[PDB]
């Protein structure tokens, strides 16, 4: 489609990865480990896939609380215009699909 | 006590204690002593190492892992978990020698791995490491340094603490002693002597104690004490228990 | 029922029954062990029943090698007639729809034996506990309406707190305790249901504090080494670690 | 009965059909720092009591009355940590709304969105509700507005209300006092007096804080203004 | 039971989920919403539960949220749950109106949120969305309808029904005094006041302590129309005029 | 009795100060049958005491790569997982570096593999001990692993059921082994295996597998009547 | 958590009580007190200060390795009181977050905003069922372009606030009261005066007329907005001057 | 001197003091709750037979349960739970289809049981409540196997599993001989 | 014990007091509820019957037919020892068998020698549940305890069950211990158990019954590393034979130990969960 397609698709991946690299190299192995364990715990707390979820704990742990991007303000996913079956959506998240 | 508050690591008690880390400090105690006295000239280690079977081929059940070149370690509690943190330290120091180029400061290695232990003492699911370890290094520009890293995950340096079983016994015999204008060999005699003192032949079986060191002797890189010198230290030890 | 270890059943009239009322992490049973070993309560026989899960052993309290010989039973019972005490002993877990039978058997037995001011040592939970109760002493009593006026007044001169009646009493933990007190009130037999709010695991501090609670009131010692333990109180986290570890 | 199993978990209903962790997060609210919202003719006042009344406190640091956009702010009783992260979010959503609709977020709209955060945090398991309630006021469409979002995420428009401590006493006094036509010159005094009902000490620019909406928009009253209102009452 | 009553994943010996039955009890303790499907339209009469003197209304309706042009719903149960559920009802309808350019036929929309609420039982760690909603509807298939949904997802269709407080009581009053086929919206609005007034004991249905919304059809357009204070004042004073006339008759 | 609370997780400590579910995994070695493992200067032998004749063929001794294999005493799901892991380690060592993998190193890889579970919730200790016998440049190897993440170097060992009998034999003749042939070292291993057996039972080329690597020799699992020739020479339980 | 929440009101952090309390944050405040030291900060005209009594019980433990004074950047210090591991971890987190702020913008984190960040990280620990508070009390100092000295403290429970004197740890509340009356009668304290107040507050409430190696004085000045702690000689000279006058 | 209610038998992860995972052995009792399946590998092939335990003359006996085909040469006989059988039949069948779509060879019986013990041994959050019995005549020649709750496989000459696992394996012990024909 | 992230979960009990509270309920003493646990009561009983009368037996075996010894065995290896040593010789005609179900279980058959109806035997290879153990003592013993009957209880235990200062692995793979009654005036033969050490279940039930009615009884407890048919376990039940308790019942040890060879080679289809 476009170069930016994938640069934006994996934007967050290929940033927090770089954060963990920096912390490994300066602070130590512990510093990524600690941040990772917090993030995964607070993104085991959201709604089922099929309802649009407000993950205040994960956002403020990243420092996104006080920062907007195009991610937020384009292609509004909270008024998603294409949703599936509740049960089948949840199965996909579980990895039964 | 806290018998409602010792079932995960994410709980406090009525008087703000976590009991997982305090029972990981019961864990280090279960294992026989490992001592080691920072000298004027680098560091020495001894360890009350309790040979389990004669079947086991000498080299087995090691207590003195050599994290890096400049540094080596002296461990107690679980051997599984001691090797786990030996490998953390090894990796930390290796990538420090990749990034900054030069031997990791002992202080920095020590802090790093202590904060890694702490990462496992926070999050309920995972338990603390069931052991303490004692890094020790010499450099010509740095000097003697000893750092001791708890099951809870703190990092203070010492001039001759112990970890494990009869390790307050060891401490009191190391502060019945000076280690300030003493060299490797002077201290390695005293270190064999203190392992001998603190060891109990009534409670424990055959002990094949292990003596390591670092210093100008070794060329600021952790070695194991030559048989000759170790055996003369263990003779001095036997004779100081005879006297 | 009660069956003696000799020919005849001792007369337990003018006495108090003391109990372990099998409770949260055996707090009431370890408490009763201290008392039997400390006062030297001596076996009148067995409260042998189909209600506890059967077990044997050796005498818990085996100071000598002649006492080492003697055999443990699920439902034992002891006496110090010097102090007119009897000390029932439960070494066991309970059988389902057999706990209320047991309560009935015991209150009938103690009423017919003559022992007047019954006592229980039990426990309720330190969790599922009100903020007030979490903030207060863990130790409660619960004396029956029947229980003597003089000794009710003594309990209020010790300035104790009584088991919260979330209503209609509840004893959240203490499995046979709740029903035994309900039935004791129906009997109009006297009982004093002493307990602690406890967490489970190591329940020796609980036991020691609960026999000190008993001793504050009944003064079975001098109200103040204090408590002898059984000789069976050993290896109380099981056997030793294997050599490979630590 | 005790029924304590039901009163630990926030995902359970009770035998009779109660959600009890909600009620205990509203108990955290109901042991809060007295606030009073009085939506008056010429704007709203959010006159509140400060949880500090101390010789040692930096006046410029902490604010009970925070703006979200120009024209909106809010005040809270219950939890400070919780409040602060909820208003970081509030500000985000106001600016997202102004990048999508280019309209300063209506007080009602913002209230919905911050109460939809509250909705999620009672819904899911392995979290707690927020132990804080929010008097989100502000001025739109030539009109004053006041709301009251909850731990649960239920929100309701108000002419006059109170939360925190002696807060039912607050609303009693304020039912006796508040007039529909009461304008904001007189509502700040009324809110100061509703605090006097639910106060413990001597009341000063230090020991309370006030912050008001208007035609103009939302602000906090300067220590000077607050003590001048206390001097005028 | 004392077990099988926790996770909403855990069946009983009988085959009962007591969690979901306690979500039904949470409807039990909510605003009486009385719907009566009629000939001319389909009305949504109510108890306007929250009517404090300091409490303000800056909204169009209280419990009655409209879905698209052609549908509206009511709310009895957990209020926060209901807020997100009623936003979701609008969004469901609009996705069908984006793909097929038709205002969602009524059964589809009800069923869609029932699948959501059936997931919120199926998957343990979620809470059974503790709301029932009474959906006044028109569609091209089935003229006018009244519906219900439950926390479980169990949903139905009705000639008259209720949700909330004195709900079974109200349905009994409807089963007495409803006449399927004869029931114009006029006589349904009369029955609605009657049954509310008979099931709950609120002075003489104080007009600010009731609300109706009438989904009718005018010049082939669906007209979801809240009854004014004035207009439920007219319905209740006329109900009371008939009560007094009948008191003179007896 | 108090250990109750703290024995039912692998990621909880006790007041006593020991994880009991790791000690219970170290009891689950014993639920599997008696493997012997003993080496010389030329060869590293294993033997396995195979607990119907038609059903349950029971493959106790397993071959990992040319230079290396194991014998199994305990949980067999875990035995499989661990062996398969080692096969991959050695595959990759001979794919990238184009050499064998040190036995010490490969047993250390298994060590850390088996520590993750014990210090993790939703996990349990691999409930099996191995006798990990390879040959390197170094010379022959035996390496006991335990169900606990800790492990040993050995010149002789037995693990499994009533296996103290074997351990005792292997101490009595420990010295012989160092300077034995292939087949001498094997008969020694089999006499340890036979010390474990009741006196009414015997080896009878039936409950004998033999897993020998050495100098040119690759790890070869003699079973059925490929063990007959080794048991030809062995004589006189007395 | 993976293991889950804990039946009982004070047994998990995501269970509210009948009264509406979270009790494991109150036990994280008991973990401040478990620390076993007191810290006192004192703000002034020119300086913000952070002093703490010293302990190193083991002769062998090298006294150079053992401090509660750390820095986060050049310009901004803290002193800690509470559990060693957790306090080192919160110091390390403040460094990551100060660097994150500076990387994002290109000017360094304010004292108050770093305290706010650490308090929001604490808020997340206390709302989530896996993580627990770091039982440590960070007392940031540093000079701000506009606002000058900034004495701010952040909590395990995760409440941040500004102050003109702080006290935390063991004698926390006793020293808070000492400082109330000092600050009531404040003399726009300069470097000397702020350090005096802080040292002697700890030397009153603990009652330990200190040696230089029985306190640790961290301090920053408008003069030198680099946070910089005293030498044995300097902290001795302070105590000597407090003994002389 | 007191009786405790300690449970290691609710959790498949939890070890007894002796070192037993009880839930796996409780799933062995679930194999024993299922229907008897007798396979006999020979020199001239391998057979699988298995009882249908048809109860009513309303249920259709014409329909085929309890036995499946996976490729040309290999199928297996399921016994314990048909719901759990299904997901391991699918593994075998797709991974030997993939073998024929990779190498243009049909996968050996030992390798199909390897593939099946990769989909098993992965607790599905419970010890698989089925035993399969993989009877194929591959490249190498005839082969019977047996799968169990624990997830692993083991090679067989004559195996009976299910209802009368040991009732009918003792008959096989007397009846089967090495030089069996497939007819036998 | 959490099926989702952060499920409010409680600890396992030592006392089962919540289970005693469930007793209290009886499912709120509901008619269907109490009916179906009485269906579980008639599921989970004992039913003494012999298959010579092919009927059921009512009151007793030991007060019904004469009892002089009564030789109990509680476990595979215990009943294998009575199969091996006692009953290599004699008729031991069946008079009784407790017909029971519990979740875990397996035969509970009773005998008595033809020569000496006097001398009696039980082989309990099954498990009898905690509720069914007193029902079992209300079958074979019935009522009228004699105190004229040497109740030679044998039991197979796990090495791990034994409390000791050394580890459960450090214990010798086999041993056996005793626990014998006030009356019982013959040798323990093995050492008696330690103070911390206790028993429970049917063997305990028998010895405890015996003690309260002062009857000669002894509880041999074969603390072996196996719980399955093993030559070493049954030759660690050996010592019993060379005491009074089992002296006139054992015969011909050559015959016995060749029969034990048979017992071992009976074999299992042993599951593939260890190798």
């Amino acid at each position: 489609s476009h170069p930016l397609e994938l640069s934006e698709k994996n934007f967050q991946l290929n940033q927090d990865k770089m954060n963990f690299s920096t912390l490994r190299n300066i602070q130590g192995l512990f510093a990524p480990l600690k941040l990772q364990m917090e993030f995964k715990a607070v993104q085991q707390v959201q709604r089922l896939p099929f309802l649009s979820s407000s993950n205040l704990s994960l956002d403020v742990l990243r420092g996104n609380d006080e920062t907007i991007g195009f991610e937020d303000i384009l292609n509004d996913p909270s008024q998603s215009e294409v949703m599936g079956e509740p049960h089948l959506m949840v199965e996909y998240k579980l990895g039964l699909l | 006590i806290g018998t409602g508050y010792d079932l995960s690591a994410s709980t406090f008690s009525p008087d703000g204690r976590v009991f997982q880390v305090e029972y990981a400090m019961k864990a280090v105690e279960n294992s026989s002593t490992a001592i080691g006295i920072r000298c004027k000239d680098g560091v020495v280690f001894g360890v009350e190492k309790l040979v389990l079977s004669k079947l086991y081929e000498e080299g087995s059940n090691k207590r003195l892992f050599n994290v890096d070149r400049h540094v080596g370690m002296a461990v107690a509690g679980l051997l599984a978990d001691a090797r786990s943190l030996a490998d953390i330290a090894r990796e930390e120091a290796s990538n420090f020698r990749s990034n900054f180029g030069y031997n990791i400061p002992l202080k920095h290695l020590a802090d790093r791995v202590a904060m890694y232990v702490h990462a496992y003492t926070l999050y309920s699911a995972v338990r603390p490491f069931g052991c303490s370890f004692m890094l020790g290094s010499y450099s010509v520009n740095d000097g003697a340094q000893l750092y001791m890293i708890d099951p809870s995950g703190v990092s203070y340096g010492y001039w001759g603490c112990a970890i494990g079983k009869a390790r307050q016994a060891a401490k009191t015999e190391i502060e019945k002693l000076q280690m300030k204008e003493m060299t490797c060999r002077d201290i390695v005699k005293e270190v064999a002597k203190i392992i001998y003192i603190v060891h109990d032949e009534v409670k424990d079986k055959a002990f094949e104690l292990e003596l390591s060191w670092v210093g100008e002797l070794t060329n600021g890189r952790h070695e194991i004490v030559p048989k000759d010198i170790r055996e003369e230290a263990e003779k001095y030890a036997k004779e100081s228990l005879k006297e | 029922m009660f069956v003696p270890c000799g020919e005849s059943a001792p007369d337990l009239a003018g006495f108090t029954l003391l109990m372990p009322a099998v409770s949260v992490g055996n707090v009431g049973q370890l408490a009763m062990d201290l008392i039997i070993s400390t006062l030297n309560m001596s076996k009148i026989g067995y409260f042998y029943t189909d209600c506890l899960v059967p077990m044997v052993g050796n005498n818990p309290y085996a100071t000598t090698e002649g006492n080492s010989t003697e055999l443990s039973i699920n439902a034992e019972v002891y006496s110090l007639p010097s102090r007119k005490l009897v000390a029932l002993q439960l070494r066991s877990i309970f059988i389902k729809y057999k706990s209320k039978p047991f309560c009935e058997k015991l209150l009938s037995w103690v009423k017919s034996s003559g022992c007047a001011r019954v006592i229980v040592l039990s426990s309720s939970h330190s969790y599922q506990r009100n903020d007030l109760q979490l903030r207060s002493t863990p130790f409660r009593y619960l004396l029956t309406p029947s229980m003597q006026k003089s000794v009710q007044n003594k309990i209020k001169s010790l300035n104790w707190e009584e088991m919260e009646k979330s209503r209609c009493i509840r004893i959240p933990g203490g499995g046979i305790t709740k029903t035994l007190y309900d039935e004791s009130c129906s009997k109009e037999i006297q009982m004093a249901v002493l307990l602690k709010f406890v967490s489970e695991g190591d329940n020796i501090p609980d036991a020691l504090g609960l026999v000190e609670y008993l001793n504050e009131w009944l003064q079975i010692l001098k109200p103040l080494s204090r408590w002898k333990i059984p000789s069976s109180w050993r290896l109380l986290f099981g056997s030793g670690l294997p050599p490979a570890l630590f | 009965m005790a029924e304590r199993g039901y009163s630990f978990s926030l995902t359970t209903f009770s035998p009779s059909g109660k959600l009890v962790q909600i009620e205990y997060a509203l108990a955290a609210v109901a042991g809060g720092a007295p606030s009073v919202g009085i939506k008056a003719a010429n704007g709203v006042v959010l006159a509140t009591e400060k949880k500090q009344k101390s010789i040692l406190y930096d006046e410029r640091s902490v604010h009970k009355v925070e703006p979200i956009t120009k024209h909106i702010g809010l005040v809270y009783s219950g939890m400070g940590p919780d409040y602060r992260v909820l208003v970081h979010r509030a500000r985000k959503l106001a600016q997202q709304y102004y990048l999508v609709y280019q309209e300063p977020i209506p007080t009602a709209q913002l209230v919905q969105r911050v109460a939809s955060v509250m909705q999620e945090y009672t819904q899911s398991g392995g979290v707690r509700p927020f132990g804080v309630s929010l008097l989100i006021c502000g001025w739109n469409e030539g009109r004053p507005y006041l709301f009251q979002s909850d731990p649960s995420g239920a929100y309701f428009a108000w002419k006059a209300t109170a939360m925190g401590k002696n807060y039912v006493n607050g609303k009693t006094f304020l039912e006796k006092r508040y007039n529909e036509d009461l304008e904001l010159e007189d509502a700040i005094h009324t809110a100061i007096l509703t605090l006097k009902e639910s106060f413990e000490g001597q009341m000063t620019e230090d020991n309370i804080e006030v912050g008001i909406c208007n035609e103009a928009g939302f602000r906090r009253l300067t220590p000077t203004e607050v003590k001048d209102y206390l001097a005028a009452i | 039971s004392r077990r099988y009553d926790s996770r909403t994943t855990i069946f009983s010996p009988e085959g009962r989920l007591y969690q979901v039955e306690y979500a039904m009890e949470a409807i039990g303790h909510a605003g009486t919403c009385l719907g009566i499907l009629a000939n001319d339209g389909v009305l949504l009469a109510a108890e306007r539960r929250n009517i404090h003197k300091l409490l303000d209304e800056v909204f169009f309706s209280e419990k009655i949220y409209k879905l698209n042009e052609d549908m509206a719903c009511s709310v009895a149960g957990i209020t926060s749950d209901a807020n997100v559920l009623t936003n979701e009802l609008r969004l469901i309808a609009q996705r069908y109106l984006l793909q097929y350019q038709e205002p969602i036929p009524c059964e589809q929309l009800v069923t869609a949120l029932c699948d959501i609420k059936q997931a919120y039982t199926q998957f343990g760690g979620k809470r059974p969305f503790g709301v029932s909603l009474l959906y006044i509807g028109w569609d091209k298939h089935y003229g006018f309808q009244l519906y219900q949904s439950d926390p479980s997802g169990n949903y139905g269709g009705w000639k008259a029904t209720c949700i909330g407080n004195n709900s079974a009581a109200a349905v009994s009053m409807l089963k007495q005094d409803y006449k399927e086929g004869e029931m114009t919206l006029k006589s349904a609005l009369a029955l609605a006041i009657k049954v509310l007034n008979k099931t709950m004991d609120v002075s003489k249905l104080s007009a600010e302590k009731v609300e109706i919304a009438t989904l009718t059809r005018e010049n082939g357009k669906t007209v979801i129309r809240v009854l004014k204070q004035k207009e439920v004042e007219q319905l209740i004073k006329k109900h009371e005029e008939e009560e007094a006339k009948a008191e003179r008759e007896k | 009795m108090f250990r109750n609370q703290y024995d039912n997780d692998v990621t909880v400590w006790s007041p006593q100060g020991r994880i009991h579910q790791i000690e219970y995994a170290m009891e689950a070695v014993k639920q599997g049958s008696a493997t012997v493992g003993l080496k010389s200067k030329t060869h590293a032998v294993l033997v396995a005491l195979k607990r119907s004749e038609l059903a349950a063929h029971q493959k106790k001794i397993l071959h990992v790569d040319n230079h290396i294999g194991i014998s199994i005493a305990g949980l067999t799901a875990d035995a499989r997982l661990l062996c398969n892991f080692m096969r991959q380690e050695c595959l990759d060592s001979r794919f990238v570096f184009d050499r064998p993998l040190p036995v010490s190193r490969l047993v250390s890889l298994i060590g850390s593999k088996t520590q993750i579970p014990t210090q993790r919730y939703g996990r349990r200790p691999y409930g099996v001990g191995l006798l990990i016998a390879g040959y390197d440049d170094m010379g022959p190897h035996i390496f006991q692993t335990c169900p606990s993440a800790n492990y040993f170097d050995c010149r002789a060992m037995s693990i499994g059921a009533r296996s103290q009998s074997a351990r005792t034999y292997l101490e009595r003749h420990m010295s012989e082994f160092m300077e034995c042939n292939l087949n001498e070292l094997v008969k020694h291993g089999l006499r340890a295996l036979r010390e474990t057996l009741p006196a009414e039972q015997d080896l009878t080329t039936k409950n004998v597998s033999i897993g020998i690597v050495g100098k040119d020799l690759e790890f070869t699992i003699y079973d059925d009547d490929d063990v007959s020739p080794f048991l030809e020479g062995l004589e006189e339980r007395p | 958590m993976s293991r889950g929440s804990s039946a009982g009101f004070d047994r998990h952090i995501t269970i509210f009580s009948p009264e509406g309390r979270l009790y494991q944050v109150e036990y994280a405040f008991k973990a401040i007190n478990q620390g076993g030291l007191t810290s006192v900060a004192v703000r002034g005209k020119d300086c913000a200060v952070i002093v703490t009594q010293k302990k190193v019980p083991d002769k062998l433990l090298d006294s150079s390795t053992v401090t509660h004074l750390f820095k986060i950047t050049e310009n901004i210090g803290c002193v800690m009181t509470g559990m060693t591991a957790d306090s080192r971890s919160q110091v390390q987190r403040a460094r990551y977050e100060a660097a994150n702020w500076k990387y994002k913008y290109g000017y360094e984190i304010p004292v108050d905003m770093l305290c706010k960040r650490i308090a929001d990280i604490s808020q997340v620990y206390t709302q989530n069922a896996e993580m627990r508070p770091l039982g440590c009390c960070m007392i940031l100092i540093g000079i701000d372009e506009e606002q000058g000295p900034q004495v701010y403290k952040c909590d395990p429970a995760g409440y941040y606030c500004g102050f003109k004197a702080t006290a935390a740890g063991v004698k926390q509340t006793e020293s808070t009261s000492f400082l109330e009356k000092k600050v009531k009668k404040k003399f726009d304290w300069t470097f000397e005066q702020t350090v005096e107040t802080a040292i002697t507050c700890l030397s009153t409430v603990l009652s330990i007329d200190f040696k230089p190696s029985e306190i640790e004085v961290g301090v920053v000045t408008v003069e030198n907005p680099k946070f910089r702690i005293l030498t044995e000689a300097e902290i001795d000279a302070h105590l000597v001057a407090l003994a002389e006058r | 001197m007191f009786l405790t209610r300690s449970e290691y038998d609710r959790g498949v992860n939890t070890f007894s003091p002796e070192g037993r995972l009880f839930q796996v052995e409780y799933a062995i009792e679930a194999i024993k709750l299922g229907s008897t399946a007798i396979g006999i590998q020979t020199s001239e092939g391998v057979c699988l037979a298995v009882e249908k335990r048809i109860t009513s003359p309303l249920m259709e006996p014409s329909s085929i349960e309890k036995i499946v085909e996976i490729d040309a040469h290999i199928g297996c006989a399921m016994s314990g739970l048909i719901a759990d059988a299904k997901t391991l039949i699918d593994k075998a069948r797709v991974e030997t289809q993939n073998h024929w779509f990779t190498y243009n060879e049909t996968m050996t019986v030992e390798s199909v049981t390897q593939a099946v013990s990769n989909l098993a041994l992965q607790f599905m959050s419970r010890p698989f409540g089925v035993a399969l019995l993989f009877g194929g005549v591959d490249e190498k020649g005839p082969q019977l196997f047996h799968m169990d709750p624990s997830g692993t496989f083991v090679q067989c000459d004559a195996r009976a599993i299910g209802s009368a696992s040991e009732g009918a394996q003792s008959s096989l012990q007397e009846v089967y001989h090495k030089s069996m024909t497939l007819k036998e | 014990a959490a099926t989702f992230f952060g499920e409010v979960v409680k600890a396992p009990c030592r006392a089962g007091t919540e289970d005693e509270e469930e007793e209290e309920e009886g499912r709120r003493e509901t008619p269907e509820d109490r009916e179906v646990r009485l269906q579980l009561a008639r599921k989970r009983e004992v039913r003494l019957l012999r298959r010579q009368t092919k009927t059921s037996l009512e009151v007793s075996l030991l007060e019904k037919y004469p009892c002089s010894k009564f030789i109990i065995a509680i476990g595979n290896n215990a009943v294998a020892f009575l199969s091996s040593f006692v009953m290599n010789s004699g008729v031991w005609e069946e008079v009784g068998c407790a017909k029971l179900w519990n979740e875990w279980c397996a035969f509970c058959v009773f005998y008595h020698l033809k020569s000496n109806p006097s001398v009696f035997l039980c082989q309990c290879s099954c498990y009898v549940a905690e509720d069914q153990q007193y029902q079992w003592l209300e079958k074979v013993f019935g009522s009228c305890p004699r105190k004229n009957m040497q109740i030679t209880i044998l039991t197979c235990r796990h090495v791990t069950d034994y409390k000791t200062s050394e580890s459960t692995g450090s214990l010798p793979s086999p041993f056996l211990r005793a626990l014998k009654t006030q009356n019982f005036k013959d040798s323990a033969c093995c050492p008696l158990l330690e103070q911390p050490n206790i028993v429970h279940d049917l063997p305990a039930a028998v010895l405890s019954y015996c003690q309260v009615w002062k009857i000669p009884a002894i509880l041999y407890l074969c603390y072996t590393d196996v719980m399955k048919l093993d030559l070493i376990t049954v030759e660690a039940f050996k010592p019993i034979l060379s005491t009074r308790s089992l002296k006139g019942l054992v015969k011909n040890i050559p015959q016995s130990t060749e029969i034990l060879k048979k017992l071992m080679t009976t074999n299992e289809i042993q599951s593939n969960i260890y190798t």
